[PDB]
């Protein structure tokens, strides 16, 4: 077991795969559907050291649904699963 | 463009072509056998002693003559291809074979029949062949 | 690991074939699957696999009857389209390997040319054994023709001018493969034919050619599928009777 | 002329032959003197005189997956809708609105477009076996700028919109008020029947009286067969005579006493 | 159900079809129509974070129909349903 620690601004995401069919009851094949622009923080790290030293903290709580543009930001795994380290600017917004 | 040869016309012809390609070969035969001497397109020429080397350079003029030629240099290049030795021999067994055999086809025999009592000859003869083999 | 089977969309549809086979699906890229997110669910499964430096053999595949059955009469609905004998046989080896059940004659012999000819007698001996369980079978040298001899006979006592005169032509026509049959091996071909043509009583009556002796040719194992038959006689007259209709002839004037 | 025997009398006669002109008289009379007769080469040792649904085009559905019967591995689709797309289609998210503005309209989906390929193609099998939509894909009727005119032409019989630059479409921004419907749709494996289109009249009583005008102006034996074979699919009432014989010359000949028996009773019709 | 929470000074706009035809009447073809650059404001998030803690509230209200550089800014859909999450930088103003 291992912790993941994200540093200035970087939270830690787990994708959330969508659903198996559309709102039409579609079923989409696993070719067309691409990777989830979704997930749960797991990790929020220290705020982003602004120009005069103030570290704003992360407009993220530790376990929101986020939104980000899917491209963006490093992907890894750990102890057999992957997450992604996004930056705040990769985050767009936030489900409630 | 075709010429439709029948009855003993055509086997004459094919066995003068037979023979054409075998007595040219068949000199070789033999420790006491002789040289052919195979004209090259450019360089000097080629002095042999083997059958299939000779037997390929035959060609002959007349069509029918020549097809005859073929069968028999077939007889020695598949001896060639099997052992690489014996293509000589290969060639007389078979101007032997098609002589005294087309003489009985002449003679009113029917060839089929001839063809399996040959076949059934040869079976004979390889068996014994075999009989004397010693390792 | 080995290479799929076939190229083109028949290693597509071959693919499927194996997968009906074991059981298994395929990861066919454009019907939506990812490699990674395969499962033992999707998987073939087989008692017994054997691969050699160029073959592999799928023993005790555990695919599902109705899968085998719906992936073989797909080739069967589809054979009753396919033109090319060529493609006919493509997916015949298909539908063969389907049915577990393939056999292979490999011909041997002392030289090429004898081999050749070897090798092709064996190819019409199973067109003829096709077309024997098709159309089924016949009487042979040329007795079955014969015997079709009194049918013409009594449709030319329904018949009147040219168009009986017609109908003759046949009669005598029929003659012709018994005869040169027999010819061919040394002996009278209107002869023979006239004593074959005499015993009445058991059409399968006719001369072995062969022995020399006159025989039930059923019987004796000398039968022909009556579909040749049907087919040399129908193409035959075809091209013949349009001969007898010409009265000019434009070819190319002599070099 | 004014019978089917006036008729079968002409051809008999130009063909110098009863059954000839007997075929040649059942099919006229079952297709009307408008109709549409044709010769083919039939098979058999036998000649068959054959007649056709609506427009048919010899190509089929580009996947099994499709089919709606197992034996006849067909399928069939009770008024179903058809999209008629010009350019080849593979991306799905253009494709995704009408196949949902139609899953959601639980009626059959028949797409008519350059081809489908890749994910797009794999979203009409799946969803086809998930009970999702029942969706057949065939790919263009004809080839080159030749199907881009056919493709106006099953527009116009089934009522649709060409998916084209030229009609100013596209893809994503479909309407279950753009394509076409029809009352059935055979697709074989290899060859596709759209049964009682819904396009209307004057569409194609243009489409098709456009073909003919301009054949009148096409002496080549290549393109005058084309349009010939367009203006036939642009038709119900079409018959087909299959010509059997047991040689090629033999056949030739039939063959061409049939053309020949056709051609008089056209000229039968027109001057007496 | 699900609501969206944009981040800083983010909003989250649903783009606005031009009409089918144009001033004059014209029934434009939807190859020659491009993507709308207006939208009515559908979530304001949090002003952005100035230089001295100070979070500039975002000039629009939650509800107005904004001008927008088409181009820019990430598009995501939810239950059904696409949107735009812009900055602040690719508003550019507003209709009344
Ligand atoms: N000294 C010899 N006495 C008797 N036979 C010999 C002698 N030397 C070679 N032979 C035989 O001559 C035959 C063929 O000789 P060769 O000229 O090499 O013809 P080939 O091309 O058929 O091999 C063989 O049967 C071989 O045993
Ligand atoms: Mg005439």
């Amino acid at each position: 077991k291992t912790v993941i620690k994200p540093l200035g601004d970087r939270v830690v995401v787990k994708r959330i795969e969508e659903e198996p069919k559309t709102k039409g009851g579609i079923v989409l094949p696993d070719t067309a559907k691409e990777k989830p622009q979704k997930g749960k923080v797991i990790a929020v790290g220290t705020g982003r050291v602004l120009e005069n030293g103030q570290r704003v903290p992360l407009e993220v709580k530790e376990g929101d649904i986020v939104v980000f543009a899917k491209y963006g930001g490093t992907e890894i795994e750990i102890d057999g699963e992957e997450y992604v380290i996004l930056s705040e600017r990769d985050l767009l917004a936030v489900l409630q | 463009a075709k010429i439709l040869v029948f009855d003993e016309a055509a086997r004459r012809a094919l066995e003068r072509g037979v023979n054409a390609v075998a007595n040219a070969v068949k000199v070789t035969l033999g420790p006491r056998g002789r040289n052919v001497v195979l004209e090259k397109k450019f360089g000097s020429p080629t002095i042999t002693k083997d059958g299939v080397t000779v037997a390929k350079e035959v060609e002959l003029e007349d069509h029918l003559e020549n097809i005859g030629a073929q069968l028999l240099k077939e007889v020695a290049s598949k001896t060639n291809d099997v052992a690489g030795d014996g293509t000589t021999t290969a060639t007389v067994l078979a101007q032997a074979i098609v002589r005294e055999g087309l003489k009985n086809v002449a003679a009113g025999a029917n060839p089929l029949a001839l063809k399996r009592g040959i076949e059934k000859a040869v079976e004979a003869a390889v068996e014994k062949i075999k009989a004397l083999a010693i390792p | 690991a080995v290479k799929a089977p076939g190229f083109g969309d028949r290693r597509k549809e071959m693919l499927k074939d194996i997968a009906a086979v074991t059981g298994g699906t395929v990861i066919s890229e454009e019907l939506g699957f990812k490699l990674e997110n395969a499962t033992l669910s999707m998987l073939g499964r087989a008692e017994r696999v054997r691969i050699t430096k160029d073959e592999t053999t799928i023993v005790g595949g555990k695919g599902k009857k109705e899968d085998i059955e719906a992936r073989i009469n797909g080739i069967k609905k589809e054979l009753e389209t396919t033109d090319s004998e060529y493609a006919r046989e493509k997916l015949q080896e298909r539908l063969a390997k389907l049915a577990g059940g393939v056999a292979v004659i490999r011909v041997g012999a002392a030289t090429e040319t004898e081999l050749k000819e070897k090798k092709h007698r064996f190819e019409d001996a199973l067109n003829a054994t096709r077309a024997a369980v098709e159309e089924g079978i016949v009487p042979g040298g040329g007795v079955t023709l014969l015997r079709a001899i009194s049918a013409v006979e009594e449709l030319i006592k329904k018949l009147e001018g040219d168009e009986a005169t017609g109908a003759k032509i046949v009669r005598r026509a029929l003659e012709e493969p018994a005869r040169q049959i027999a010819e061919n091996a040394g002996y009278e071909g209107s002869v023979i034919v006239q004593q074959i043509l005499a015993e009445t009583k058991n059409p399968r009556y006719g001369f072995n050619a062969a022995t020399g002796e006159f025989v039930d040719m059923v019987e004796a194992g000398i039968v022909d599928p009556a579909k040749v038959t049907r087919s040399a006689l129908q193409n035959a007259a075809s091209i013949g009777a349009l001969i007898l209709t010409t009265e000019a002839v434009v070819a190319e004037k002599p070099e | 002329v004014e019978d089917r025997k006036a008729i079968e009398e002409v051809a008999t006669i130009s063909a110098n032959d009863p059954e000839v002109g007997k075929l040649i008289a059942d099919a006229m009379e079952k297709v009307g003197k408008e109709g549409i007769i044709t010769v083919e080469e039939s098979k058999s040792l036998e000649t068959e005189l054959k007649f056709v649904e609506g427009y048919q085009f010899d190509k089929g559905y580009i996947s099994p997956y499709f089919v709606t019967n197992p034996e006849t591995m067909e399928a069939v689709l009770e008024d179903a809708f058809i999209l008629i797309v010009e350019k080849k289609v593979s991306n799905v998210r253009e494709l995704l609105p009408i196949l949902e503005q139609v899953a959601q309209t639980g009626k059959p989906l028949l797409i008519i477009a350059e081809d489908v390929e890749g994910e797009a193609l794999a979203t009409l099998v799946v969803n086809k076996l998930r009970g999702t939509l029942s969706v057949a894909a065939v790919k263009a009727p004809g080839f080159g700028d030749r199907r881009k005119e056919m493709l106006k032409d099953i527009a116009a019989v089934t009522g649709g919109t060409v998916i084209s630059e030229e009609l100013g479409f596209k893809l994503e921004n479909a309407t279950l008020s753009m394509l076409g419907r029809a009352e059935r749709v055979r697709i074989t494996k290899d060859e596709t029947t759209i049964v009682g289109g819904k396009g209307k009249k004057e569409d194609i009583e243009a489409r098709i009286n456009g073909i003919k005008k301009e054949l009148e102006t096409t002496d080549s034996e290549y393109a005058r067969e084309k349009l010939q074979e367009r203006l036939a699919k642009l038709a119900g009432g079409v018959a087909v005579i299959r010509v059997g014989a047991a040689t090629e010359t033999e056949l030739k000949e039939k063959k061409h006493r049939f053309e020949d028996a056709l051609n008089a009773t056209r000229a039968a019709v027109e001057e007496g």
